[PDB]
Order: C-alpha cells, then sequence, then structure tokens
RNA sequence: GGAACUUUACCAGAUCCGGACAGGAUGAGGAUUGACAGAUUGAGUGUUCUUUCUCGAUUCCCUGAAUGGUGGUGCAUGGCCGCUUAUGGUCGGUGGAGUGAUUUGUUUGGUUGAUUCCGUCAACGGACGAGAUCCAAGCUGCCCAGUAGAAUUCAGAAUUGCCCAUAGGAUAGCGCAUUCGGUCGAAUUCUUCUCUGCGGGAUUCCUUUGUAAUUGCACAAGGUGAAAUUUUGGGCAACAGCAGGUCUGUGAUGCUCCUCAAUGUUCUGGGCGACACGCGCACUACAAUGUCAGUGAGAACAAGAAAAACGACGUCGAACCUACUUGAUCAAAAGAGUGGGGAAACCCCGGAAUCACAUAGACCCACUUGGGACCGAGGAUUGCAAUUAUUGGUCGCGCAACGAGGAAUGUCUCGUAGGCGCAGCUCAUCAAACUGUGCCGAUUACGUCCCU
C-alpha cells in the first residue's frame, strides 16, 4: 500500500524537454516571389497534388523539395 | 504525430472500454441484454420508466 | 432487417425514460408531472403535462418549439414528424412531482423546513388529498445530519396497491451546506374516469349495499 | 378467396392492446368482412434480475424486473383500402399495429 | 481530435445554430456532429462543437442543458444579437423558433 | 469484481489541454496550427531538435480565474442498500390516573403465524403494520389458430405367417392386419393436446358418541374435491434506530487536495494472476448401487443481426444465432458453400444428462481400465497483441495425492433434500460463479424449549 494518489515529486534525470514554436520567416512571399524587371518568377515549385491546393509552393530545404500538405518529398 | 497516437487504442473500439452507460456512461456493470446498455444502478432507478416492474 | 418485438418495446421505454428525465431537468421550475406520446403514421404527439402551463409555453411558444427542437435534433426526426403540446395539470396539490418541485424552490429559498414542510402538506389537503407525508433530510440543524418526517391524514406503505393509491416523487436541494433530500407522497383520493385517483376502492375496503 | 391481411397488435399493456383488438373487431364486423379469427400469441415475459445494493454490501439480495409483451393477430380477406378504412381509427398510446399481406 | 476549430467550421456551425435556435450533441469524445444549414449536410468534430459551446456560455451567450450523455445548447437574447452581428445578417432575423408560429401547441 | 490491451483506480516512462473566459503584453507579410527527411526516442511518435514548407487570427504569451479527477473525508451529506427483525410490532386525538418523568388505551383468560380474533375493561374513537391487494403454479369456462394441433376418407408405398437365437426365460392383444412428420400426396371435418385477455373454483364449506363451549373465538380427524388450510411459492411491508456499506454507479453532492515534467487525459510496457504459509466458499474424487465401449427412450426456462457509419443502386445488405451439405479418394478440432430466422414461424418433431438395455460386451478389489493433478510435443481457433500456457482438439505423462477424512461445522420437512444436466448472464475469446429452468427422486419428523 501507500499514500492515496500522493504528488511524489520524483527527480528527473532528463533535463525538461522545451516546447517547439513556429519558426518565423520574414517576408516569405518575397523569397518565394521572384520579380525580374516586371515578371514574377516562383523560386520554389508549385504542388504536383491537385486535391492538395493545386500551385501551392513546396519547401526547398537541401536535398528534399516537400510540401506542406501533401508531403510529397522530391529527392 | 501526436494525434495519430491521440485515442488511438480507443478507437479500436473491443472490449470493456468501447462500452458505457447509455445514462451516466460508467463502463462498470453495464446490462447488455436486449442491448438496453444500461449500468445495473441506473436500471434499477429508470426501471419503471423503461416500462419493468417488481413482480415475485 | 426490422427489430424484433423485444427489442422494439425495449427501445420505446428508453426512448421514454430519456424524454422524461429530460423534461424533468428542462422544466424543474415549471411543475412538471408527466408526459405522454402517441406514436402514429403521421407524427409523434408529445404531450407535455405542467402547472405553470404559460411559463413552459414562453411567449409565441418560444421555449415549446425550442424544447421541439432539442427533442427533433437528439431523436432525428424528420420535418413534419415531431409536434409537442403543453396540457395543465388539474389539480396541482395532487400532483407529487410539482409538490416536491414546489417545496425545493421554498428550501432554496432559505425558509424554515418545518414551516415549508407544513405549508406543502396544508395545500395537498386542501386540493383533496386522503393523506400526505414529507420527508426532508440532509445537514439541516448543523454538521450532524438528520431526517424529519411530517405526516397528516391516511397512508398505506405494504402490498402493491400503494403504488396505484400513492403518488412519489423525490427530489436533492443543493444548499450551501451540503445535498438535502426532500420526498413528498400523496394518498390520492378516489375518482370516477381516474385522472386523479385509481378509479377503485381500496384493496380491503368491502360496502354493503343499501336495501331498497 | 381475395388477397389475405395480417393486423399485428402488440403492446405492453394487456388492457390497450384487448381493447384494440375489440375495436377492430367490431369495425371489421360493421364493414361485414371475413375476419377468420383473433389469435393471442404467447406473452413473452422480459426478465431482468440485478443486485439490490449499488455498492456490493450485506445479504446478496435482488430485484428480478418483469415486462411482459402481449401480441394478437387478425386476418381478414379484404381490399387494401378497406382494411386501410377498418384501422383508420384513434388507437391507445403504446399500441401497435402493423399492416402484412399473406401470400 | 485537436479543438483547433477551423474557421469555416465555426461559422457552419454559427449558421446552424442560428436556423435553428438550439443545438444537441452526444458527448462522446471521439464522434462527429452532423447539420443542415439549408439543405446540405456538414460534419464537424464533437469536440470542436463543446469548445465553441463552452466559449459561449463563458460568455454567456447560451444556455446549456445536459442529460444522458447529450448536450442542449439554446441561444438567448444576447446570442441571438451577438448571432447576428457575427454573421452580419439582415435586420429583424429570427430562428425559427422565433418566427411567427400561427400553430396552436394546446392539448 | 470470470482484469491479455481498454477497463484500471497501481508501477516505470513519454503525449495532449480537454486552463473556458476577462484584462495585459505581442501580432499581417505574420498571433499560431500541422508536418517530409535525417536523430532524439520504446515509438517509418514534428515529442523535441536541424532544416524549411504549410496553416491562418481559429491560437499562443502571463496574471487572476476556470476545468477535470475511480484524490481524501460514508465520523460533513443526499439517494440506494444491508442489518437490528421474520418476527408481530407502532402512534396520535379526547377522556381517566400521577407533582412529574410517565401510564391507561395496547389487558385476566382462551384462540391465531399474527396487537388474528372472542371476551373483559377508564377508556372511547382513530391511523399504520398483520390480513387484504399484486405476480407465478396446479383444475376449469368463453375466445382462438395458414406462428398450435388432431381425427376420418380416398390415392401412393412398405411388412405379410412355414420360420422359435450362440443358452433365448418372464411380459396385453384372440365387420375390418399393421406401418409410413419426405408420400417436401389430395380432399373434408374438428378443438381432446397447445396458445390466453378476462372469468369460474376453496370457505373451515360439509360430518363427528370428536377437543372445547355451557357463551363465543376456534381446533383435530374424516368427507367433498385438481387443490383442505396463510392452497403452494414469491413480491410488497410499519415505527424507531446503526456514526453498518457506498464519495469505485451518475452532469448526486459540501469542505478539502492536485491542476500544464498534473492526482486531468491519452499512448507504450508491466502489474492487478506474482508464493515457505493460514482461512472462507466451490469443483473433481477416492470406485463394482462402479469405470469404459455400444444401443434405446426421452425435458423445460431461454437467447439470437447495426447507425445522421459504410457499400450498392430512399430502399436493401453485412455484422447475431442457427439448419443442411461439403470437407471426405480417409483423425479430431477446423475451414468452406447454400438455405432459414426479428424469433410459437428457422433452430425444432428442441434426440440434455441423470436413466434404461435378456448389450448373453470388456474389466474383478487393485492406487486397478478408480482418480485425472502436474508436465512434454504437433496442430487449429478468438483477438490489434496469446510470452506469464486465451481457449478447443490429438498423442504421450498417470509411480500427484486421494481407499471415505480429528477436534469442529453448514443447509434442509414435499416434487423438498440430494443427484443430473440445460439456458441466460458476465462474453472478441474464457464458467469450477451467479440468476433461472426442467429431469430422476428419497430418509426422517410433523415434536420440543435442552442448546442458540
Ligand atoms: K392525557
Ligand atoms: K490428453
Ligand atoms: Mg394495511
Ligand atoms: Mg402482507
Ligand atoms: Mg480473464
Ligand atoms: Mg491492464
Ligand atoms: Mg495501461
Ligand atoms: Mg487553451
Ligand atoms: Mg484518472
Ligand atoms: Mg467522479
Ligand atoms: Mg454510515
Ligand atoms: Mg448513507
Ligand atoms: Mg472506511
Ligand atoms: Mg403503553
Ligand atoms: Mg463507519
Ligand atoms: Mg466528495
Ligand atoms: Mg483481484
Ligand atoms: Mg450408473
Ligand atoms: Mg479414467
Ligand atoms: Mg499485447
Ligand atoms: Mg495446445
Ligand atoms: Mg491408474
Ligand atoms: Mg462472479
Ligand atoms: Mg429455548
Ligand atoms: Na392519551
Ligand atoms: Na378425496
Ligand atoms: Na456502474
Ligand atoms: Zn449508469
Amino acid at each position: 500500500g501507500g499514500k492515496g494518489k500522493k504528488k511524489k515529486k520524483r527527480i528527473f534525470t532528463k533535463p525538461k524537454k522545451p516546447t517547439h514554436r513556429h519558426k518565423l520567416e520574414k517576408m516569405r512571399a518575397l523569397k518565394y516571389f521572384k520579380v525580374t524587371e516586371y515578371k514574377v518568377e516562383r523560386t520554389r515549385q508549385d504542388c504536383p497534388h491537385p486535391q492538395c491546393g493545386a500551385g501551392v509552393y513546396m519547401a526547398q530545404h537541401k536535398d528534399r523539395q516537400y510540401c506542406g500538405k501533401c508531403h510529397l518529398t522530391y529527392k | 504525430g501526436h494525434l495519430d497516437q491521440w485515442r488511438s487504442r480507443q478507437k479500436i473500439g473491443m472490449g470493456k472500454g468501447a462500452r458505457c452507460c447509455v445514462i451516466c456512461s460508467n463502463q462498470k456493470a453495464l446490462i447488455r441484454k436486449y442491448e438496453l446498455n444500461v449500468c445495473r444502478q441506473c436500471f434499477r432507478e429508470n426501471a419503471e420508466h423503461i416500462g419493468f416492474t417488481k413482480l415475485r | 432487417g426490422p427489430l424484433s418485438k423485444k427489442r422494439m418495446i425495449i427501445r420505446d421505454g428508453v426512448f421514454y425514460a430519456e424524454l422524461f428525465e429530460f423534461l424533468k431537468r428542462e422544466l424543474a421550475e415549471e411543475g412538471f408531472s408527466g408526459v405522454s406520446y402517441h406514436v402514429t403514421t403521421l407524427r409523434t404527439e408529445i404531450v407535455i403535462k405542467a402547472t405553470k402551463t404559460r411559463e413552459v409555453l414562453g411567449v409565441n411558444g418560444r421555449r415549446i418549439r425550442e424544447l421541439t427542437a432539442c427533442i427533433q435534433q437528439r431523436f432525428n426526426y424528420k420535418e413534419g414528424k415531431l409536434q409537442l403540446y403543453v396540457e395543465r395539470v388539474e389539480v396541482r396539490g395532487l400532483s407529487a412531482m410539482a409538490q416536491v418541485e414546489s417545496l425545493r424552490f421554498k428550501l432554496l429559498s432559505n425558509l424554515q423546513v418545518r414551516r415549508a414542510a407544513m405549508g406543502i402538506i396544508r395545500y395537498v389537503m386542501e386540493s383533496g388529498a386522503k393523506g400526505c407525508e414529507v420527508t426532508v433530510g440532509g445537514k439541516i440543524k448543523g454538521q450532524r445530519a438528520k431526517s424529519m418526517t411530517f405526516r397528516d391524514g391516511y397512508m398505506i406503505k405494504s402490498g402493491t396497491a400503494h403504488k396505484s393509491f400513492v403518488d412519489s416523487a423525490c427530489r436533492h436541494c443543493y444548499m450551501r451546506a451540503g445535498c438535502i433530500g426532500v420526498k413528498v407522497k400523496i394518498m390520492l383520493p378516489g375518482d370516477s374516469t381516474g385522472r386523479n385517483g385509481p378509479s377503485e376502492p381500496l384493496p380491503d375496503v368491502i360496502t354493503v349495499i343499501e336495501p331498497k | 378467396e381475395g388477397q389475405t391481411v395480417r393486423l399485428t397488435i402488440t403492446s405492453r399493456n394487456a388492457k390497450a392492446v384487448e381493447s384494440v383488438t375489440s375495436q377492430l373487431l367490431t369495425r371489421a364486423r360493421d364493414e361485414k368482412v371475413t375476419i377468420h379469427g383473433p389469435v393471442r400469441l404467447p406473452t413473452r415475459t422480459l426478465k431482468i434480475t440485478t443486485r439490490k445494493t449499488p455498492c456490493g454490501n450485506g445479504t446478496n439480495t435482488w430485484d428480478t424486473f418483469e415486462l411482459k409483451i402481449y401480441k394478437r393477430i387478425i386476418d381478414l380477406h379484404a381490399p387494401t383500402e378497406q382494411v386501410k378504412k377498418i384501422t383508420s381509427f384513434t388507437m391507445e398510446s403504446g399500441v401497435d399495429v402493423s399492416i402484412t399481406i399473406l401470400d | 481530435m485537436s479543438t483547433y476549430v477551423p474557421k469555416p467550421s465555426r461559422d457552419n456551425v454559427y449558421r446552424f445554430f442560428f436556423t435553428e435556435g438550439v443545438i444537441a450533441c452526444k458527448k462522446d469524445r471521439m464522434g462527429t456532429w452532423t447539420g443542415t444549414l439549408g439543405g446540405n449536410t456538414f460534419t464537424v468534430p464533437c469536440i470542436q462543437v463543446m469548445q465553441l459551446m463552452r466559449s459561449l456560455k463563458s460568455r454567456n451567450l447560451i444556455k446549456e442543458q445536459y442529460a444522458w450523455r447529450h448536450y442542449y445548447w439554446t441561444l438567448n437574447d444576447e446570442g441571438i444579437a451577438y448571432m447576428r452581428s457575427y454573421l452580419h445578417l439582415a435586420p429583424s432575423a429570427m430562428p425559427n423558433t422565433q418566427k411567427p408560429s400561427s400553430v396552436n401547441f394546446e392539448k
């Protein structure tokens, strides 16, 4: 037996893990658009998934061209 | 993700955890005869309304 | 395929019990005394019995339409298949449900338990009841709980005929100290048509016809 | 001779089911249709036995709750319009009347 | 499983809540609630509906009743007043429970 | 409360906010949400991290607050239940008695299970309980059947008289010989059996050279009868109480505790099962009034499938239970195919087990063909998951006790005890439990206050 529903307050070996926050990208549309004097070009490729908003720009991570919705990675 | 893991075992819908009292949501001592799905304590309080009576 | 007869009556009873509980919780301030329904090929025709007929109705039927929408959404009734009606209780004092709710309201108004219970007993007997019994239990005087019973007139307890001759109701009272249980039992008088009685003499009463 | 229509009357109330059956029979006799006979099917008793206590203390006492189901059937050789006319009246609450065509 | 209710779902529940003055939802944390709007069908998670109604109740925009694992939420006068302002509905618009009755609910 | 996960309240860990709302700080090219891949990790878990996308005013951010809790306290409570207590008990009004607490009523006596009655009476009138009422069973009337059955008459079939066994006893037949629920015949007629909503029927009714009575209330034997005393078995059940149980039934609840590395809520794993031992309650036995292997005749109460889901084009159609066939040119358990049933309709003419058999069957008093505990190996089945055997089936193990059980101790008086199975209930899978049901069916007493 033991104390009924009591806060033992044990000691944690692993340090407390932080909480994830959105990484701000200032002027994301500025980096996506490539306005050559004016013909605006899309540096990121348009989505190849019609159901997942056909035309939404994918990511440009090193060696990965995934999208946010369809998650159709290119590598 | 966390949404995929959230209540994944409950989504299976088998065993006592799937079932509950239709009146009080308790999962203990459920009467499943005639598909009543009412816990015994709730059934005693609501027996007359359902139509049952205490004969012999 | 179609449900068996056993399953059908079980479904009807469960629906009635749910409907009764919903109406009792909703129309607590009104003297909700019972509910009946009659399913036909056209509609459902739920009839609600209450004492404060205008209060449950609302203005232009606003509340009764709200109740109809609640029942229709809960049980997935199609359009033009559910209809609600409000009927007034013939005698307020002979309904145990109405009196116990009134006693609950009196106790929440911070009144003396003895005075409130005697007032309920008085009104019940002026209504024409053969007897009335009121029970109040819980933390009344102090920390130590106690139960007091107030009686007047006739009241039968044993057998099976007491179920037909006695109307009973119990309610919870939520006070600052805790829960208070109120019970009202009314020995209904004989009625010709059974609207306010069982329409039968007591099981142990024998009457000898006066010769002509 | 003609098509046969089956009236199935079921109710939890014995008095209600009997009154509906009598009213249906009387209306059929008024319409002069050939009825076979009101057959009283066996009464079915739904039994639920539960422990009285809500906690499991003391002598293990039990509650036997019973629900009785009454069923009647009436056979008559009448056109569907005539059976609809016979059936069209005010029934008691809690009584179920079903229409079946025999083949 | 999330209470992050999308805005399009919010006004869809809001549109139903104005058309029919009450909303009934079973207290199942893994079920889906179905409405009608004006003839179509839309489904929104019950957890999102309960979160929206809890916000309305905390603001005193609705009245809440509960019985047999089912919620019943009903809009009061403040609720409909806020309801019209949010939806930008035409003035004097009233729910089905407040439109002209012409129906006798007596006996 | 028969827990593999869930239940679950416990343990070792990781998730989510399911902290509404209000006020602040922040915030449009961004308040936030959600994630590819690699690595962190038990987690091809965006949990967190690197990297970027995506979301969008839904949310963070912090202060109060709020919320949830099978957290405490049943010695703060409601409700319910158990017990006091299965017996006959309980209380006013007015009147009598007492300074008063209180008493009388509510009693000498007899009778009754009964404070049930008669009778008496400083009490008189009442109220509850008891009785009555209610449910079920036994007999019976009306009604009634194409969801129950029966009997005749024509057809269609089968046995058919000389037969006496391996040794073949006992046991009714002495105008027309029997048999055929597949003969998936055809006509008639009917309500003996069955179904059941209301009725009937039993009450001390009848009779004693009876007990009593000199009055009554009644009792005992027999009669009548399906039933002869509360007909039988249940349900209900007063008034006073208990610091009985339950905060592990509820959106029943005061006070109190935790509340974003939580006592909330999920997910993973383990535990609730863990054994030198003690105790309650069961199951199986110790064998011949038996065990095996055959064969026969034969119950009752009961259960059975699903939607604001999904597939098909506002209706079926698959979840449930079953019958038949197949598997089968070769074990069981399986696996399949087809058909039926919403349940008096299919299961089903419900082939239950005790039981019976002149079965000319095996065993022959022994831990033995008694007893199957423990254990090994193959295979199948339920489940998302079977290891700590889920559960059947097969062959082994039977050298595990146990040969009738010390002191003590439980229940029981008629279709009862005891035995014997069956159904329901828990249930995806699993009854040595419980709730009911029928089958086979006694010994003893019908008495007492010795024990309690
Ligand atoms: K006095
Ligand atoms: K074996
Ligand atoms: Mg009485
Ligand atoms: Mg009685
Ligand atoms: Mg188990
Ligand atoms: Mg577990
Ligand atoms: Mg766990
Ligand atoms: Mg939040
Ligand atoms: Mg918890
Ligand atoms: Mg709780
Ligand atoms: Mg207590
Ligand atoms: Mg208590
Ligand atoms: Mg305790
Ligand atoms: Mg006295
Ligand atoms: Mg105690
Ligand atoms: Mg508490
Ligand atoms: Mg245990
Ligand atoms: Mg034998
Ligand atoms: Mg053996
Ligand atoms: Mg597992
Ligand atoms: Mg095996
Ligand atoms: Mg042996
Ligand atoms: Mg058990
Ligand atoms: Mg004694
Ligand atoms: Na007195
Ligand atoms: Na006789
Ligand atoms: Na429960
Ligand atoms: Zn319940």
